[PDB]
């Protein structure tokens, strides 16, 4: 079996260079084309370029004024360079193998690397409580949660009772506010009777700023 | 027979008539590595009846028609017109590969006349790189003979059939049109080493004999016809060059050939005439490897101590045949 | 330039049903087409190449046909793992993809549970107040959410977010966040969100007084 | 290629005409 693993820095400011690398384990680079594909948020896949033997890469038209793809044959890895990045290069970037003719479809694929381009500065999240209430007891079911607001960049993880509380948990996709900071809510529905005898804590971690918060959510 | 694919290491972004078409009609390829050789195997070949030639002929016609649009075309009293923007034009390598259920046999005998038995057979999945070069008299950017020069014909004794020569040593030719300076913008010239060239004939001629006993050979210019086959013609950067080869065919310095850029041409794609736009400004310069010639032999007269050979060509199938001779398509059974 | 168009853009189908989706190229591409499967948060997976040939490991319930400009991917009987977004791809030229065909699970109508949450006092110190309205476990996906402050409809000062279908019950969840300044929040009393959805006999309103 | 006109042209050089593909050749 063959595995594609990706690494590289994913948080960039405008005008810097994106540089990602993909290592191949279980097979050599020889006699195979090796390719990059990106996927902007909520849009289709877009081919960036491919290459097999050093001395003849092939790039997309819209990017060839900016893109370099190269092979590191001694380590069985290959890399993608992208100069003068703008907000429009924000996307998930995938690497993929491309075998010799006619096995032209891209297969296998890496897990992808999230790349976010913004001038926004790194900031840890503020955690606010979403308190359960007696106008919030929907037929013997109460709801509570945590609002995780004004953090950058993505992503954050949210659990409940350190992963002990799992049923009824919904962690919504983050949304980008007009401030340029991300925001997200996590909610959970629980029995009303349990409100007085069970503790509920959402745990939020944003490693890029070494922020760890366990905000307890109490009724009012 | 069956229809084949092709292949081309042509860029997707580089907008050039060959590349853009190549990108939308081929694949990079290929499954490594080499030609799986056969031993003690005998197989019949026939370069003159090879379906891959006919398929190639049709493809190159499609390329030119979609790429080099003439402003006006005249055929059988009928006129056709279309946009004719000036384009960049330059050859690209091409391979032809077989589909699932067939394979391409390759003859490896060094001295092969195109017909009969081959004792060193193999089996590639795609052909060698072929430059779709359209020209007369001289074959450019082709493949070289493995050892010494080789000649091939359907019937050497029959004067109507062309003789195809394959050189073993390239002769570089430099053609240039200077920035003209009160001068004719259509005046160009070609330079080739006189000394280098006065040794290539000295080896072809030896092999042109032997077939025709100890007759003495003399080269003369074309006997006449359309200007395109009387002169050495070819396409350079979208511009049409016509070179007088009289000094080249008159039986230790430099040979200088005079040239003309023409806008009016008789089509090779079809019997007719076509007109392209005037030449672009600036220097136009192309360096090519001369790797072969197309000849016809003067018949009629007896063995008057001469047979006489003159430049020919015209049927561009002969240009394709000169490179595709050592291949054949087979069915697995 | 060659263009790939997939149809339909969006499919909703029940488990066990047969489904066939098509991909149309603007010019002929013979059989130089492949289909990939991609689930949210995941990489594409090769399903079929050369129009009709399955990649090893692909289950037999998958098949494909077509050549030229009209192509076909068929699943004879859907299983839960097949629901995903599918892309077609031109295997040469610009290697352009289709816009994708999303295959979602069909199920019974389910009314949302509605909860309203006032902003925390901690957040009010900072100069901003967030009011959150939660719709839990509903179907279909389409719902209308209206904000009302002291009985007056709000526009352009709220943002919504919707989850992908839950992998088990095939319902959706939705949060709506109304954003006001600290000054604005403390000058009003009543905050209400009104939810209209096919599973409800009539619009439901949850509200509170500051 | 036009063989007739090719023939019509070449004999005026003392020669027969024949096609060379789509071109006129004098013999
Ligand atoms: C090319 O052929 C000529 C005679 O045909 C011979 O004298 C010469 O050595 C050959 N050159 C090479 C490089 O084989
Ligand atoms: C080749 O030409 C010669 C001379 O015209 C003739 O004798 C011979 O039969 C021809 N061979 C063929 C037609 O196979
Ligand atoms: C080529 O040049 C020779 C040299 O005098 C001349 O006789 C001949 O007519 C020329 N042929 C052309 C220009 O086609
Ligand atoms: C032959 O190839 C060279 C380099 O590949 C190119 O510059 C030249 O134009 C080609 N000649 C012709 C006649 O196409």
């Amino acid at each position: 079996q063959v595995q594609l693993q990706q690494w590289g820095a994913g948080l960039l400011k405008p005008s810097e260079t994106l540089s990602l690398t993909c290592g191949v384990y279980g097979e050599s680079l020889s006699g195979h084309y090796w390719s990059w594909v990106r996927q902007p948020p909520g849009k289709r896949l877009e081919w960036i370029g491919e290459i097999k033997h050093n001395g003849s890469p092939n790039y997309h038209p819209s990017l060839k004024s900016r893109v370099t793809i190269s092979l590191d044959m001694s380590k069985n890895q290959f890399s993608l360079n992208l100069t003068s990045v703008t907000a429009a290069d924000t996307a998930v970037y995938f690497c993929a193998r491309r075998s010799n003719w006619p096995y032209l479809p891209f297969d296998p694929w890496g897990q992808g690397t999230l790349v976010t381009v913004s001038s926004a500065s790194t900031k840890g999240p503020s955690v606010f409580p979403l308190a359960p209430s007696s106008k919030s007891t929907s037929g013997g079911t109460a709801a509570l949660g945590c609002l995780v607001k004004d953090y950058f960049p993505e992503p954050v993880t949210v659990s409940w009772n350190s992963g002990a509380l799992t049923s009824g948990v919904h962690t919504f996709p983050a949304v980008l506010q007009s401030s340029g900071l991300y925001s997200l809510s996590s909610v959970v529905t629980v029995p009303s009777s349990s409100l007085g005898t069970q503790t509920y804590i959402c745990n939020v971690n944003h490693k890029p700023s070494n922020t760890k918060v366990d905000k307890k959510v109490e009724p009012k | 027979n069956t229809t084949l694919f092709c292949a081309s290491d042509a860029k997707a972004y580089d907008t050039e008539v060959h590349n853009v078409w190549a990108t939308h009609a081929c694949v990079p390829t290929d499954p490594s590595p080499q030609e799986l050789k056969m031993e003690n195997v005998t197989e019949e070949f026939n370069m003159w009846k090879n379906n891959m030639v006919e398929q190639m002929h049709t493809d190159i016609i499609s390329l030119w028609d979609q790429s080099l649009k003439p402003c006006v075309q005249l055929t059988g009293g009928s006129a056709l017109t279309q946009a004719c923007p000036k384009v960049t034009f330059e050859p690209i390598p091409i391979h032809y590969c077989a589909p699932a259920g067939y394979a391409i046999l390759k003859c490896n005998d060094k001295e092969f006349n195109g017909t009969g038995l081959c004792k060193n057979v193999s089996t590639v999945q795609c052909t060698h790189g072929i430059r779709p070069v359209v020209s007369t008299q001289l074959l450019l950017n082709g493949s070289l003979a493995e050892g010494k020069v080789m000649i091939r014909s359907e019937n050497i004794t029959n004067n109507v059939k062309n003789i195809i020569v394959q050189l073993n040593e390239s002769v570089t030719i430099n053609c240039t049109r200077p920035n003209n300076s009160g001068g004719d913008i259509r005046q160009a010239h070609c330079n080739v080493s006189g000394s280098q060239w006065n040794k290539t004939l000295h080896q072809v001629v030896e092999q042109l004999r032997k077939y025709w006993n100890n007759n003495t050979i003399i080269f003369n210019s074309s006997s006449g016809g359309d200007l395109e086959i009387t002169t050495h013609s070819f396409n350079c950067g979208g511009e049409f060059f016509y070179c007088n080869t009289s000094g080249l065919f008159n039986s230790n310095g430099t040979i200088t050939l005079p040239c003309r850029i023409k806008q009016i041409i008789n089509m090779w794609q079809r019997v007719g005439q076509a007109i392209y736009a005037p030449p672009i400004q600036g220097v136009i310069r192309c360096v090519s490897n001369i790797t072969g010639l197309i000849l016809t032999r003067d018949g009629g007269g007896n063995s008057n101590e001469n047979e006489t050979f003159r430049p020919g060509g015209g049927d561009m199938r002969d240009n394709w045949r000169s490179e595709l001779y050592k291949y054949k398509v087979v069915k697995i059974e | 330039d060659i263009q790939m168009t997939q149809s339909p853009s969006f499919v909703s189908a029940s488990v066990g049903d047969r489904v066939t989706i098509t991909c149309r190229a603007s010019q002929g591409i013979s059989s130089y087409l492949a289909w990939y499967q991609q689930k949210p948060g995941k990489a594409p997976k090769l399903v079929i190449y050369a129009a009709s040939t399955l990649q090893s490991g692909v289950p037999s319930r998958f098949s494909g046909s077509g050549s030229g400009t009209e192509f076909t991917l068929t699943i004879s009987s859907l299983q839960p793992e097949d629901f995903a977004t599918y892309y077609c791809q031109h295997l040469i030229g610009l290697r352009s993809f289709g816009q994708g065909t999303k295959l979602e699970i069909k199920r019974t109508v389910a009314a949302p549970s509605v909860f309203i949450f006032p902003p925390s006092d901690e957040q009010l110190k900072s100069g901003t107040a967030s009011v959150v309205c939660l719709l839990n476990n509903f179907y279909p996906r389409e719902a209308k959410v209206q904000w009302k402050v002291d009985n007056a409809l709000q526009s352009g000062n709220s943002q919504e977010s919707v989850t992908e279908q839950d992998s088990k019950d095939s319902t959706y969840s939705l949060s709506s966040t109304l954003t006001l300044s600290k000054a604005d929040y403390e000058k009003h009393k009543v905050y209400a969100c009104e939810v209209t959805h096919q599973g409800l006999s009539s619009p439901v309103t949850k509200s509170f007084n500051r | 290629x036009n063989l007739h006109f090719c023939q019509l042209r070449c004999k005026s050089l003392g020669l027969l005409g024949r096609c060379a593909x789509t071109y006129c050749a004098c013999v």
